[PDB]
């Protein structure tokens, strides 16, 4: 029962569209090691462990809670795929 | 190098088949009873069918 | 008395009038509760619970 | 032993009609994925622990292991490549090597792979 | 359509139906192997008879 | 099904039948390249006729063809399906002879092909979906002005 | 409040004829040759069957076990085939764009009894539910417009209307009537029924449906 | 057949949520070896890949150090659990890995019905959705907690089981 | 103590249930029988039939066969991986038709396997079993035409492989075209050579009318016997020329030849008394001086045409009729292969004659070994009826060897099964169990022999029926066959048996199996015991008449799946059979006479017998069995006392005190305990682990040979090149592990070491070697470790070196070792368990003894099973099993309730009334009183009606007690339960399947050499199968990439699966796959058929499938 599920499905039209979004974004979250995200340290995923309570490293959950705000933009033919890798893999190491 | 979205199938010709081949295996000898290595013309031949050991 | 069918209708009506996670928790609620609810009564089955009608 | 012919891979194993002989044989011909990473790991970890060597005793330490052109280069030729002698390269390898043994025994980064 | 009558023999690669030994000392071979074997045996003996001048029968 | 107590829904069953009768038989090919007694999917004949009307030619006359599910699956445009299906011997011949081109129209053909399935998340409808966070999104929003003046 | 009674009565475990052979009689058994026997079995499992009753039972019982166990494999014969013909069916166009459609009655004529009655609740639900209207509908005040997605509620509304004799036919969008090449469309298919909402475009609808029909397969002996 | 996968018998889930499944320790370990190998790389204890690899792959000496480390890669992503036959698509549902003791495997009693399950000793298998894309699929449309309605009816699937019904009824 | 029940007393005990294996094999042995008086049937039939071997010629005849003495005892074989076989010598004489050279010589055949005492053989150290084969008895039969109802097609048939099929069909052409060996031809074509011309064809046929026309033909009848003898021979064999002498030999050999046509003594018998004739031999016709007279065809033909007429008495025969269906037994089976396997040598004899030195060749150079030996071993290994023996428990082998397999090479298959050979014939009765059969798709195929049912040499399974006359019980026990049975009137064991006579007028009876209530006087027979109506395991279930057959089947079969426990215990509720079970199973060691136990010695139990001699029987304590559960003989006899002849001395694995003890009786609460026992699930109390209940021990086999390769041989030693300190712990001398050492999975056993395939180390690896300095030594580690999940302790240290006495190893192999590894396993979480009533389940968790639904006496329940699978599965027997258990545990006395004849409701009710009446004594007497919580429950019942109102709690709790229920508290809370819950002792068992073994998961393992797919089973260490159904399931949800990984990355795809391990090991996302590698195989595979595999791209263009590979 992933939080925001109803809202998630309700956002887009199909199931797959949603899955695709979560996917590509979750990957983008890994390529930059979480320094991309549009959320705040209170909003970011929180995994409670005995050692220390860090941010849940799970990319999937990251994207999950990420879209719930709506700060992210999606949809086909968004921007040229070309410059999308010039200004993405650059801003973050 | 190119996205594969299509796959056909059809008949082949003696020529095309000759091309697919790297040689004509003759001798029935699979492999030697001693060296157990691909025979000169053996079905499992390593001479024209490529090495059993990479680059060697 | 809420039996199978009534529960069913409840599940549908809930899932439609509510949402996935909400009703997901709802189910588990009836599960965790129902298990213990049945546990307390225990309602065993004896041969003497099989009582034969006198009209037999 | 020689006399005995091979065995049809279609020979049923067990008493049930499913099991095939051939399907019961492994593939060690191609390196397993675990070996892909196991080998690609050493190929790197030996590259970083190598950089602590002098520009001579490193690039030369590769030529004797077949690390450079893939074919091994004997002492005689190495000494011809650096302008040195068939003796100098010899000591170069010795010292350069154990000098790495210190870094290994102090970092434990590569201490595995002892098979 | 004449292609249906084939002069060449598309012989599958060796490693696709190998003969490899296992623990215990005896080897193991695919069925298609022995099949291909009988095939070339008859194929060669035929040539042997041809140039030979052997009778029609 | 309702007799045995199955709450099964009409849609499914409908799709099946739709696949059963989706082929037609050629009768009086008219002006087309077809032959009397040939067979092909409803969409194909419908299309060729739709075009024939515009070209001025006479449409291909035809009659409905109701066959069995099996036979249908074995007659489907995709040769791969029937290849992985059954009666493989007969299938491959019929395909190879005419040199049949499978575009992986269905999924099973792609299954065997070990490629991205045209359906689900792989569907060409959503597989092109894009994703960007505000910061980077408005980072690339400016760059189009770096090619217009320069 | 008896445990056995309540057990099945609530919907947990057991069925009526099953209870009969527990508190009641086990009922006359059948001969393997197919002609039912001429002698009853009387005493319940709680009473216990005499050696005869048990053997005479074992005939058609151990028979039946073989029946079901045999059809289990037949399910594959059904399913697999249904898969190979549905693989190429997916929802592509949201809009298929056809005036074509089909109508279903809310009443099935009782044979030899004539007098069309009505299809039981589940029956109507069995293909009106999760559908998409093909045309206008007028009954008892509030009228359905062109295109609405029928829900379990809407269906009941149609029932109520049918009793009022104002509606009989139900114009809907069928997979048959769909113009979507190698698949179906939104309208022509319907609710995602596992989500009770319009099927996600790109869904495996036909392919899924195959599974949907195949699952019941081992469960029909009679 | 596939890699990164396995099977075991089944055990009821009386405390288990729809998205939960009991996954045996010794199982999940070798199941997630490629992952944990990285989570061990990061979290000290052994210097690098091979180190951790041979380290844990040898003996039974698994310290708590690798237990919590394993849970670090466990949380979030959920593994797919299947029960043969595959008749209904519900015969495959995704659940959150729960490291638990014992050998057998837990599961929600309500979804077991859709799997045609019973605890007579039935054997269920398990796989892991590796790539982020696929993993996403697993947690959303493939998740168990998500699909609760029968695609062949529209009526629920995870409906109260024979037992629970008896309780609530009583 | 103990108490029996029922009024049906078995008059005659159960015959040696292991004799259907042993005796039937004894007839075909005749080991003791002198080589004169040998019965000529079975093994002597292979000689009688295949001799003399003839060819101026050679008359080599048969004389005798020497019964071999076993070279190696059944033990030595089991530890040598050798078959228990003895050289069977043979004596014969080679003579010449002219030279008169009488030259005699004793030749030799081969080695024939021998049977043990229990009825199982030993094959390569692994004991196997020969089951029984079923089919319609040989003879003549008549049934309606499958192609037409208007007529009736008959047929004839001998023993399998001993003769061809026979049938005379009537084609729709109005003629009669007989079809045999798959071909059609009119009856005239036969009668020709049969001595019946046009005249004799109409002589008795006119008694039919329209049947005289279909036979007569002029285009044929103008041909006399030797004239047309060739005519049918032409149609029969298109190959060989229509010579007049070929049809004199072949066709002859197919009919009048008893050596090529063996019409079973039954066929020659049964068919003899129907048709009204005298047929002498096992032949069809008679080769009488030139042409061929008729002993069969006409006398059957008149019957075929008689039934099709309607004349009384000539009618269709029941194919499934048990009286018409024989059973192939062990000796009758083995002999079948002895004969054909001898003939295969008969030709090898006639061939080695026509050449060499015909003058005088001793038969020693003439006879051969292999053509016979290998021919027998063939059947003794790779046949169907030769299967791996079931030693999972003592009862296992018993039932196993007592089963009837409809399968086998020899008359049925999975295809023509539909109903006929599946269903249960009305006459099954006391012959074959109507229920116990595999629950799988094999239902009604492999059944089990009934209690008193026996199979004579004629294959006609016979059942005992106590003879009765004038309504008086006669002590005359008749073995009346399944045939004769369909004539007389058989009563029932439950009939009114009082004072050795009939009481009530209406008596239970039947004809052919049809229930009839008829007069008492007319009862010619009766049922000895209800026990015979079923099999062995079936009769081990008390109150089974209350359990629906459905689950009862599983209850009977799972008896085998069950596993013995060191501490196990006989069921407190028995049927009065389990006693003999351990005896006839020979799993227990009794005293051959009245002994005197002298020295117990848990290895050697000595008993000085009354006969004055001193005899001791060693013990099998803790020895590996065919699966996991060892064999144990627990001495139960004091270090001195005088025993009785036939009295037990040492117990057995499932045998406690000479009783069948599978599991341990345990108290069970029937109630929904926190949904843990939900849906046939199980719950268990920790208190069981304390007493070590349902805990077993499993031994396994681990062997390794020192492989001798091309590179050269090797050895098992302690030396290893890269080995560490501790890893060598118990290796002490020759590289073996000491006895009683724990080997956790991942440890080793032996020391195998061989020269590694020498290959230059990779550059990085070469420098890697130089740095550290451990050289790559010639020999690399080989030695055999221990499987992932079988942690044991070493017990058997068995070494076999090449070059030692009585050990012959493989051709060019060095020393081998087979080590035993045993491990104690307590009941684990999720382990299969079931009761005697066929209720499956897996242990769902455990439960702290602390928290338990105990009783006022402070005794916590040990299991607690939910009442769900009771009503649907109609298992009402377990209800009584436990119901008695309530009183049982209390009065400490066990029970005996024979199936269908046992304790009833009044009896049990009294046992429970006494149980409570005494229980209250330990309450009010011990200084206690009625508890408040008890009051709570009692009141609830008084509202429901479970306890009649107006009655005090003393009476209420009593009524609730005899109900099987009681007042249960909650060990978690302490508050009672609203309703009462039945409890008490029940017999349960831990089935074979245990998660400790089955459960598995792998990451990256080996792959099938062909395609890079993984390997099924936990054995080869591989992942599960994603086969098409799974794929579709994925397609349903719409998970694309999930399916991708399946078809490529996580399965086979070459660079993909590696790039995966790469990514994950490096903490990133795995790239999308490309080439599945299985598909790549398919490409060239198709290409082998000259199928051009053209892969296109996005617009009709070339694509290179195989990356830069075959591009030439
Ligand atoms: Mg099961
Ligand atoms: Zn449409």
């Amino acid at each position: 029962a992933e939080p925001g599920i109803d809202k998630l499905f309700g956002m887009v039209d199909s199931k797959y569209r949603l899955t695709v979004v979560v996917a590509k974004r979750a990957q983008q979250l890994l390529r930059h090691r979480f320094k991309n995200t549009v959320l705040e340290p209170e909003e970011r995923p929180k995994m409670r462990t005995l050692e220390g309570l860090y941010d849940d490293p799970n990319a999937v959950t990251w994207a999950m809670k990420e879209l719930l705000t709506g700060r992210l933009f999606f949809g086909e033919n968004l921007v040229p795929e070309d410059r999308l890798q010039k200004e993405m893999e650059r801003l973050y190491p | 190098k190119k996205e594969v979205r299509k796959v056909r199938i059809a008949l082949a010709s003696p020529e095309k088949i000759r091309s697919w081949s790297y040689g004509e295996v003759e001798k029935p000898e699979t492999i030697n009873y001693r060296t157990l290595k691909p025979e000169r013309d053996g079905l499992f031949d390593e001479r024209i069918f490529g090495p059993i050991k990479d680059y060697e | 008395p809420q039996e199978k069918n009534s529960l069913k209708d409840l599940v549908y009506q809930a899932f439609l009038r509510l949402g996935m996670e909400k009703t997901a928790r709802l189910l588990d609620a009836l599960k965790y509760y129902g298990f213990t609810l049945s546990t307390t009564s225990g309602i065993t089955i004896g041969i003497d619970d099989a009582v034969i009608p006198e009209e037999k | 032993k020689i006399a005995q012919e091979p065995v049809s891979l279609e020979t049923p194993i067990g008493d049930e009609k499913d099991s095939f002989y051939g399907d019961f044989i492994p593939d060690e011909n191609l390196p397993s994925p675990v070996e892909a990473a196991a080998q690609s790991l050493l190929s790197e970890e030996l590259e970083k622990a190598l950089s602590k060597l002098s520009e001579r005793e490193a690039m030369v330490l590769k030529l004797r292991k077949g690390l450079i052109d893939g074919r091994e280069h004997t002492l005689e030729e190495v000494g011809a490549y650096f302008g040195v002698t068939r003796e100098r390269i010899r000591q170069i390898e010795n010292k350069a090597l154990r000098k790495l043994k210190y870094h290994e025994s102090r970092t434990r980064k590569l201490r595995d792979f002892l098979e | 359509p004449e292609w249906m009558i084939l002069e060449a023999v598309p012989v599958l690669p060796p490693d696709l139906r190998p003969m490899v030994q296992v623990d215990g000392g005896r080897f193991a071979t695919s069925d298609l192997n022995d099949l291909y074997r009988r095939l070339i045996n008859r194929n060669n003996r035929l040539k042997k008879l041809l140039a030979q001048g052997a009778p029609e029968i | 099904y309702r007799a045995q107590g199955v709450k099964l829904h009409d849609k499914h069953i409908e799709i099946v039948v739709r696949q059963m009768l989706k082929y037609v038989e050629v009768t009086d090919p008219g002006d087309s390249r077809l032959l009397e007694g040939q067979v092909l999917e409803k969409w194909d004949v419908e299309a060729l006729n739709e075009r024939l009307i515009a070209e001025g030619k006479v449409p291909v006359a035809w009659k409905p063809l109701l066959m069995g599910v099996t036979k249908s699956a074995l007659s489907t445009k995709s040769w791969l399906s029937a290849a992985s299906f059954q009666n493989t011997t007969h299938v491959l011949t019929e395909a190879a002879i005419a040199g049949k081109k499978d575009e992986l129209i269905g999924l099973k053909e792609n299954v065997i092909l070990g490629r991205l399935i045209p359906a689900g998340t792989g569907s060409d409808f959503v597989r092109f979906t894009q994703v960007v966070d505000q910061r980077t999104l408005k980072a690339i929003e400016e760059a189009r002005k770096e090619a217009v003046e320069a | 409040f008896n445990p056995l009674y309540v057990m099945a009565q609530s919907g947990a475990r057991g069925n009526p004829q099953q209870i009969r052979q527990l508190c009641g009689m086990r009922g006359l058994m059948q001969k393997p040759s197919g002609e039912t026997f001429e002698v009853p079995v009387r005493s319940s499992f709680r009473e216990g069957l005499t050696v005869l009753e048990y053997f005479i039972s074992s005939h058609g019982a151990r028979k039946g076990g073989a029946d079901t166990a045999l059809r289990t494999a037949d399910s594959g014969y059904l399913t697999r085939k249904l898969v190979d013909v549905a693989h190429e069916i997916v929802v592509r166009e949201a809009d298929c764009g056809t005036t074509n459609y089909i109508s279903v009655p809310l009443f099935q004529m009782d044979e030899v009894t004539r007098t069309l009655r009505l299809r039981k609740r589940s029956d109507i639900e069995s293909g009106l539910y999760g559908r998409v209207l093909a045309r206008e509908v007028e009954a008892l005040g509030r009228r359905l417009e062109e295109g609405r997605y029928l829900s379990l509620e809407d269906v009941h509304f149609l029932i109520k209307a049918a009793e009022a004799g104002e509606v009989r036919e139900v114009p809907v969008r069928s997979p048959l009537t769909c113009q979507t090449r190698y698949g179906v469309c939104q309208k022509c298919y319907g609710y995602d029924l596992s989500m009770a909402r319009p099927v996600s475009i790109g869904e495996a609808v036909g392919v899924v449906a195959a599974e949907s029909i195949g699952e019941p397969g081992t469960q029909l002996t009679m | 057949r596939v890699d990164y996968s396995g099977r075991s018998v089944i055990v009821v889930g009386p405390q288990l949520k729809l998205h939960q499944c009991g996954l045996p320790k010794r199982m999940a370990l070798e199941l997630f070896k490629p992952f944990l190998l990285k989570k061990m790389e990061e979290k000290a204890f052994a210097p690098n890949v091979k180190a951790a690899r041979r380290m844990l792959e040898r003996q039974r000496d698994i310290k708590d150090e690798v237990w919590d480390a394993l849970e670090e890669v466990i949380h979030g992503k959920v593994v797919l659990l299947n029960r043969a036959p595959t008749l209904h698509r519900l015969g495959i549902q995704a659940f959150q890995p729960v490291l638990v003791e014992g050998q057998s495997i837990q599961l929600h009693p309500l979804v077991c019905e859709a799997f045609n399950a019973d605890f007579d000793g039935d054997q269920m298998a398990v796989h892991v959705p590796l790539s982020s894309f696929a993993q996403a699929e697993a947690r959303i449309q493939m998740l168990s907690a998500h699909n609760l309605l029968s695609p062949a009816s529209g009526e629920p699937l995870a409906k109260p089981s024979r037992d629970i019904i008896l309780g609530l009824y009583y | 103590e103990i108490k029996r029940f029922g009024r049906i007393r078995e008059v005659i005990p159960l015959p040696p249930l292991t004799e259907i294996q042993v005796e039937s094999y004894k007839k075909a042995l005749q080991a003791d029988v002198p080589p004169e008086k040998r019965e000529n049937v079975g093994i002597q039939a292979a000689f009688k039939e295949t001799f003399p071997i003839e060819e101026g010629g050679l008359v080599l005849d048969f004389l005798e066969y020497r019964i071999g003495d076993p070279p190696f005892s059944q033990d030595e074989c089991r530890e040598k991986d050798l078959t228990y076989q003895a050289p069977l010598y043979a004596r014969l004489q080679l003579i010449h038709k002219d030279t008169g050279l009488i030259k005699e010589d004793e030749v030799f055949l081969g080695h024939l396997p021998l049977m043990t005492e229990d009825g199982s053989f030993i094959i390569n150290g692994a004991d196997r079993v020969i089951v029984s084969q079923i089919h319609r008895s040989p003879g003549v039969y008549f049934t309606p035409d499958p192609a037409r109802p208007g007529r009736y097609i008959a047929s004839i048939i001998p023993l399998p492989k001993r003769g061809p099929w026979i049938d005379l069909e009537v084609e729709a052409s109005g003629v009669v075209t007989m079809k045999v060996n798959k071909r059609k031809f009119p009856l005239v074509l036969l009668l020709r050579v049969l001595g019946y011309d046009q005249e004799t064809l109409v002589r008795e046929l006119s008694a039919y009318g329209d049947l005289v026309q279909g036979l007569l033909d002029e285009a044929v009848l103008a041909m006399r016997p030797e004239e047309a003898m060739v005519r049918l021979f032409t149609l029969l064999r298109p190959g060989d020329p229509p010579k007049k002498d070929k049809a004199l030999a072949y066709l002859f050999g197919l009919l009048a030849d008893p050596k090529r046509y063996d019409l079973g003594e039954a066929g020659r018998y049964k068919a003899e008394e129907k048709l009204g004739v005298g047929l002498s031999g096992r032949t069809l016709v008679r080769f009488e001086d030139g042409e061929f007279k008729d002993e069969v065809f006409l006398p059957t033909l008149r019957y075929l045409f008689a039934l099709t007429a309607g004349v009384p008495g000539h009618e269709v025969d029941d194919i499934d009729h048990l009286g018409n269906r024989r059973i192939r037994t062990v000796g009758e089976l083995m002999a079948d292969q002895f004969r054909v396997g001898l003939a295969r040598l008969a030709r090898g004899v006639r061939e080695r004659m026509v050449m060499g030195s015909p003058d005088t060749l001793t038969p020693a150079k003439l006879v051969n070994s292999r053509p016979l030996e290998a021919a027998l071993r063939e059947f003794f290994s790779r046949s169907q009826l030769s299967q791996f023996k079931d030693e999972t428990n003592p009862l296992s082998s018993l039932r196993h060897k007592r089963r009837i397999s409809a399968l086998g090479p020899g008359g049925l298959t999975r295809e023509r099964a539909g109903f006929d050979v599946r269903d249960v014939h009305r006459t099954h009765y006391g012959r074959i169990c109507p229920v116990e059969t595999p629950e799988g798709a094999n239902i009604g195929l492999i059944t089990s022999l009934a209690a008193y049912a026996r199979v004579d040499a004629l294959g006609f399974i016979r059942t005992p029926y106590r003879r009765v006359k004038n309504g008086v019980v006669t002590e005359e026990v008749v073995y009346m066959t399944a045939s004769e049975e369909d004539r007389y009137t058989i009563a029932q064991a439950n009939t009114p048996l009082e004072g050795d006579r009939i009481a009530t007028d209406r008596v239970v009876a039947r004809r052919r199996g049809e229930p009839v209530i008829v007069a008492p006087e007319e009862v010619e027979f009766m049922d000895v015991s209800p026990k015979q109506v079923f099999s062995l395991n079936t009769n081990l279930i008390p109150f089974l008449e209350h359990d629906d057959a459905n689950r009862a089947l599983m209850g009977s079969n799972m008896q085998t799946q069950a596993v013995p426990l060191i501490r196990a215990q006989a069921p407190v509720v028995m049927t009065g059979l389990e006693e003999r079970v351990v005896r006839d199973s020979l799993a227990a060691l009794y005293a051959e006479e009245d002994g005197e136990v002298v020295k117990v010695d848990g290895t050697r139990i000595a008993v000085r017998y009354e006969d004055g001699r001193l005899v001791e029987h060693p013990l099998r304590r803790y020895a590996r069995s065919n699966q996991g559960t060892a064999f144990d003989q627990r001495p139960r006899v004091r270090v001195g006392q005088r025993v009785k002849k036939g009295d037990l001395l040492a117990d057995g694995p499932a045998s406690e005190e000479g009783f069948l003890a599978l599991g341990q009786n345990v108290l069970v609460a029937i109630m929904p305990f926190d949904g843990y026992n939900f849906e046939d699930a199980i719950v268990i109390s920790e208190e069981l682990l304390k007493r070590d209940f349902y805990t077993s021990i499993h031994i396994e086999r681990y062997e390794i040979e020192a492989r001798d390769t091309k590179l050269g041989p090797e050895r098992i030693t302690r030396d290893i090149p890269h080995l560490s300190e501790a890893a060598l712990r118990d290796l002490d001398e020759e590289g073996i592990v000491r006895i009683g050492a724990e080997v956790k999975p991942g440890d080793i056993l032996v020391g195998r070491t061989s020269f590694k395939g020498e290959q230059e180390p990779s550059p990085e690896e070469r420098l890697l070697r130089s740095i550290f300095g451990e050289k790559a030594r010639d020999v690399k580690d080989t030695s055999l470790r221990v499987p992932p999940g079988e942690g044991g302790i070493v017990v058997g240290r068995l070494r076999l070196r090449r070059g030692d006495p009585g050990v012959e190893l493989k051709p060019g192999v060095r020393e081998v070792v087979r080590v035993f590894v045993a491990q104690k396993r307590k009941l684990q979480v999720g382990d299969k368990l079931a009761n005697r009533h066929g209720n499956k389940g897996v242990v769902a968790k455990i439960l702290p003894v602390e928290d338990m639904p105990h009783l006022p006496d402070g005794t916590p329940v040990d299991v607690i099973l939910n009442p769900l699978g009771v009503p649907s599965r109609m298992n009402l027997g377990q209800i009584l099993e436990t119901h008695l258990g309530l009183a049982g545990y209390f009065l400490g006395q066990r029970y005996i309730s024979p199936v269908f004849d046992g304790a009833t409701e009044p009896e049990i009710k009294e046992l429970l009334a006494e149980a409570f009446n005494l229980y209250f004594g330990k309450r009010q007497g011990e200084g206690f009183g009625v508890d408040k919580r008890e009051k709570e429950v009692l009141a609830r019942a008084e509202k429901l009606g479970l306890v009649s109102p107006g009655k005090s709690p003393e009476e209420q709790l009593k009524e609730l007690f005899d109900l099987g229920k009681v007042v249960l508290y909650d060990g978690r809370t302490g508050e009672p339960f609203e309703g009462p819950i039945v409890v008490g002792q029940m017999f349960i068992m831990k089935l074979y399947h245990m998660v400790e073994d089955k459960m598995h998961a792998r990451s990256t393992g080996p792959y099938s050499l062909i395609t890079q797919q993984p390997l099924g089973g936990k054995a080869q260490f591989g992942g599960q199968r994603f086969g098409e159904m799974e794929v579709w399931a994925l397609e349903a949800y719409g998970a694309a990439h999930t399916l991708q990984e399946m078809l490529t990355i996580k399965s086979d795809d070459i660079e993909g699966r590696n790039a995966a391990y790469q990514a994950i090991i490096k903490g990133e996302d795995v790239p999308e796959p490309s080439v599945p590698e299985s598909f790549r195989v398919l490409v060239k595979e198709l290409q082998a058929l000259a199928l051009d595999v053209q892969t296109l791209d996005e617009k009709d263009n070339p694509v290179d499938i195989f990356e830069g590979l075959a591009s030439k």
